[PDB]
């Protein structure tokens, strides 16, 4: 099936596609090959909660119906995470 | 006050992409279930399916008799019209209508073609390659003249018709601009001779689908690539659909074509939807919530914005006139998503019909908006 | 292959390119793979979040027939949709 | 497949009947191929409607045939078709004709009657009475007669514009003898009515009814009846609501109780299609209800059937003053006024289920067959 | 040379301080074209004096709004206030000032703004005036930003004939110009239907709303609201009352009359009746003058000082056809107060042309100003 991903830190969002047998490892290949920098050093948050990297995002919990193109659920990320991972700060959206 | 147009099948609807030319057609009528009442001869129910309304306007001019079943095109917003079957038979004339006037009132001519004509016949296919229209199939009276193709006759038209009738597979190319019949070598098998079978244009590949040959209705895929003549069956992959009549495959995208509708040989109307890929060559079946209404000899046409509107059809069988129950109603489906415009739309009549409610709203570029008004500033008055 | 655009409290955005084929005005002013870097001044970054996920629907529901679902608009952001909507015209 | 009975759309022909079989003739229609002048009809074409079974039949004569007519008086009596007046492109023509449509063995012939009295001027839009054996005829755009014909005659100033032979209203009396082949003028006594053509003219027993008309630059509605024995007139003012002032529409008597009107043009030149019927005992008007009310027609020509039916064929739907864009019509219709007999319902219990019960389609006897096969049902979806 | 008219169009506003109408914007159906709209030009400012009578052409400065097809505006002070209007690019609601006291200066605009919660863009709407408040009302538009006090019904067409759906309110706001200021009164008594397309009027603490079509029904009933204690009352008055109807015109030619001229009724028909309220007899009395042959739609309408009614614009025939919309540009005057004795020696004078060319070359200098400028042009003379 198709999952389509959230990626929000410190004013900066990311969407991208994948599959549901793609691991972390992947999303992290493609996150390096976008933004062009090391991706070993950044950390993903399911609301402030590490996901282990060899696991498949149907292990994960995002599912289709769960990360819906247009209503979809998010990670956050924290670069140079390494041992001190970086708190995750969201900065949100405006008011309406 | 809302024109609610009759509950109608038959007629013939065309699609510009903003206008549905609505003309002809027949009905079941309810206060005298003894005879098919013919709508009237004039009326031109033009539904914009952009600005979704409707508006009934009168016609001058050759004006052709009551037709339920024939062929038409709108070409460079104009109408041209062949075949059908008015009240007492088929026809075989030629009729042209200009809808790009808007100042006068529109008026119809009659064009005798040159060349060897077809017989009076109807339910047909027609596919246009630029300024060239290839007619294909139908059913109806003998050809008269020495036609290609292969005629074979119904043998219950024979228990209810003065003159039998029966189907064909009979091709020809009619010229928009000169007016000339002309009918060339086809390479490859020909399909059965059929009808109420499914025309659908991409390029010079026409497809042709379902119908029912004999007194069977089946789910046969066939396409003619014109510019080399050549006739393919195409047995697509995948899931399928079950044998139909009085489908129509709308096409909503280059690779895709939609079919909304059908109607089996145990003369149940179906309600289902499918739509169909060249590329990957697979019928996919699409999921609607007007399930509920299953509709045959309706018209499903294409409009701009990737949605396949139909109008028209019965809800129930169209074999006995009595049991005939038609319907009126305007069904939007579309597979092809709707535009930031019709979210915009649906944003406005779900979430700001009991809203009254910042006070920042300025402006900084011009010319913007070409695409989105229109008639905007006489709207409302 | 992917666009940076800034809205107009400073939000930093980045954008699929065949995503971002569909819209005229955005494809009219960038470029108007390469990675352009563009400002808006005036819409804000949740109705445009909205702009950007309605892309993606857009082209993850072209050409099938899955059932496309309705999409929920809250009443708040639907006076700035329409703002969106004019300022766009997508 | 072969050309069905279909007649021309047309307007200004002249329909008889006895009932069952109508005889169609004359008339003219609008050129398609040029709009400027208008077509007219050969002269040799009967056309027979056949009302139980609803069909057309051509039929060629011979004999000193008339010219092509534009609208004229004519009668059925005793199956014997009797014409006279009529306009056409030579002119106008005070010749009578008579039709012998009593062989069915044999062809029809025509013969031209050169009867004795004084005739009548040439002239058109007229109307007729049949009492006992006497032909009566009364009214007419026409020309001046030769002789002295009693009543009065006004020349229309229009006709002076478009035609150096100008025409003008009547209302003149005038008897053929057809036992003595003679004409003669009886004495009009009582109040007399303006003269007026276009007027719908009816035989209810040995009276005659005369209904609107166009006198001056009016299209009057009065009622006037004329007794056939008596020789008086006597203009009647009915209660109720009157229809619109209206010309060029016919009225039949349905039942010696009631008379039916369909149709007119008013004064501001609009199409009718307004039906209305008249009660002679209650001397009252009663709008009728039909669904056939959304297409008008001009010169809608009315004939009783014996099952009860006002049949209705051709008719001018837009403005026929417009004669380039002049949308004639070649449509039946029939009007339900009186109730039908069981066999006419149960040839409607046999025409409602034909998929079904086919066989007994195919096993009737063979006036019943013929006249259920007779209707060319309109097949658009069967075979698919 | 320059005696050239103002163009031919629909959907200008005038406004009026008695003595010069103020004339701007609106658009026309293009002769090359009829299908399009081409708005006639946003600098343009024209100026016809409604006493001596001319046209006068000044381009206009400033904060520059964009070419209307229809706002509101007032002349108070001789300083004209514009709200609103619908432009190429859809609608606005930006307040604009053109001060038209400087004779000496070129006149600037100046988009301020204001303070509170103005209304959304819109048009189709009016005005009173009352002390140094101007008080809108109605008005066929977008959806409000806050808690607009009022009500709004959305119009179904305006669903189908763009993306913008727009719809009818009852809205009422005050601009405090002093403080420049939007606030909202209390709605107390019987409020209206939420309609546009209507017309307004105002008589010393008083408001009065006349016609509209809400949804599709082009109604022209009477409305009545206090300027003072801000309570809504509708009136059915006496007489025969003129027939429902769109795109009309209201100017109060007394302090207890008022006139009403012409519209477009709601199965399409143009209107050029005339009628006339009287307030202490509440009677709806039909005024007579020759020019009830001319029907206009949406024609602005000027009271003078003086006591005429002059009506420049409104479309002669339909215009809900685009490619039919014959625009006119003549000057309608109509006499509801009578001819005064400077007035009478006006037209002592501007009648007796050929007889007393002498007497007009003998007149004092704004007279004869205000007489060689009344050039009826010569037809007969010349040979």
């Amino acid at each position: 099936m198709d999952v389509f991903l959230m990626i929000r830190r410190h004013k900066t969002t990311i969407f991208t596609d994948a599959k549901e047998s793609s691991t972390v490892f992947e999303l992290k290949r493609i996150v390096e090959g976008i933004l062009k920098r090391p991706p070993d050093e950044q950390r993903l948050y399911k609301d402030d909660q590490l996901l282990d990297d060899g696991k498949t995002l149907g292990e994960c919990g995002f599912t289709s119906q769960t990360a819906r193109p247009q209503a979809p659920a998010t990670v956050g990320l924290a670069f140079r995470a390494d041992d001190t991972f970086e708190a995750l700060c969201i900065e949100p959206f405006s008011s309406p | 006050e809302l024109a609610c147009p009759a509950e109608r099948s038959g007629h013939v609807a065309v699609s510009d992409g903003r206008h549905m030319f609505v003309w002809g057609g027949y009905k079941s009528n309810q206060v005298r279930g003894l005879y098919d009442f013919y709508l009237p001869r004039e009326e031109l129910w033009i539904y914009n399916m952009e600005t979704g309304r409707w508006k009934k306007i009168n016609t001058e001019g050759d004006v052709p008799p009551s037709m339920s079943g024939s062929c038409a095109v709108c070409v460079d917003r104009v109408l041209y019209l062949f075949g059908g079957h008015h009240s007492r038979g088929n026809t075989n004339k030629f009729y042209m209508l200009d809808s790009r006037s808007t100042d006068r009132v529109l008026q119809w001519e009659r064009i005798d073609c040159q060349g060897i004509p077809p017989s009076s016949k109807d339910k047909l296919g027609v596919w246009v390659y630029k300024n060239k229209l290839i007619f294909f199939g139908g059913y109806g009276y003998l050809p008269e003249d020495k036609v290609l193709g292969t005629f074979e006759f119904d043998e219950t038209s024979f228990w209810n018709s003065s003159h039998p009738r029966g189907w064909n597979d009979h091709v020809h190319i009619l010229d928009t601009e000169t007016f000339t019949w002309s009918q060339p070598i086809t390479t490859g098998k020909a399909p059965s001779p059929r009808a109420a079978h499914a025309c659908a244009t991409v390029g010079n590949r026409g497809f042709v689908f379902g119908g029912r040959y004999r007194d069977a209705r089946m789910n046969d895929l066939h396409y003619l690539n014109l510019d080399t003549w050549e006739w393919n069956e195409l047995i697509p992959q995948g899931i399928c659909p079950v044998g139909r009549s009085w489908h129509s495959l709308t096409p909503v995208s280059s690779d895709h074509l939609f079919l909304f509708g059908g109607f089996t040989t145990d003369k149940q109307p179906l309600s289902d939807a499918w739509t169909y890929c060249i590329s990957k060559n697979e019928w996919i079946q699409f999921n609607h919530p007007y399930t509920e209404k299953p509709r045959l000899w309706h018209t499903a046409c294409a409009s701009d914005e990737g949605e396949v509107i139909v109008f028209g059809g019965c809800a129930n069988n169209l074999l006995v006139h009595h049991r005939a129950a038609h319907s009126n109603e305007i069904l939007i489906f579309s597979v092809q998503p709707k535009s930031l415009v019709r979210l915009s739309l649906e944003a406005v009549i779900c979430f700001k019909e009991m809203l009254a409610n910042w006070n920042c709203l300025p402006k900084h570029l011009l010319h913007s908006v070409n695409q989105r008004f229109g008639s905007n500033n006489t709207s409302g008055s | 292959m992917y666009v940076k655009l800034i809205s107009s409290d400073g939000h930093e955005f980045i954008v699929k390119r065949e995503h971002a084929l569909t819209s005229g005005t955005i494809k009219a002013m960038l470029s108007g793979n390469e990675t352009n870097e563009v400002n808006f001044r005036e819409i804000p970054s949740h109705v445009l979040s909205k702009v950007c996920m309605y892309f993606t629907y857009k082209v993850r529901y072209t050409n099938s027939s899955t059932e496309i679902p309705e999409f929920p608009i809250a009443p708040e952001i639907a006076l700035e949709l329409l703002m969106a909507a004019n300022f766009l015209d997508c």
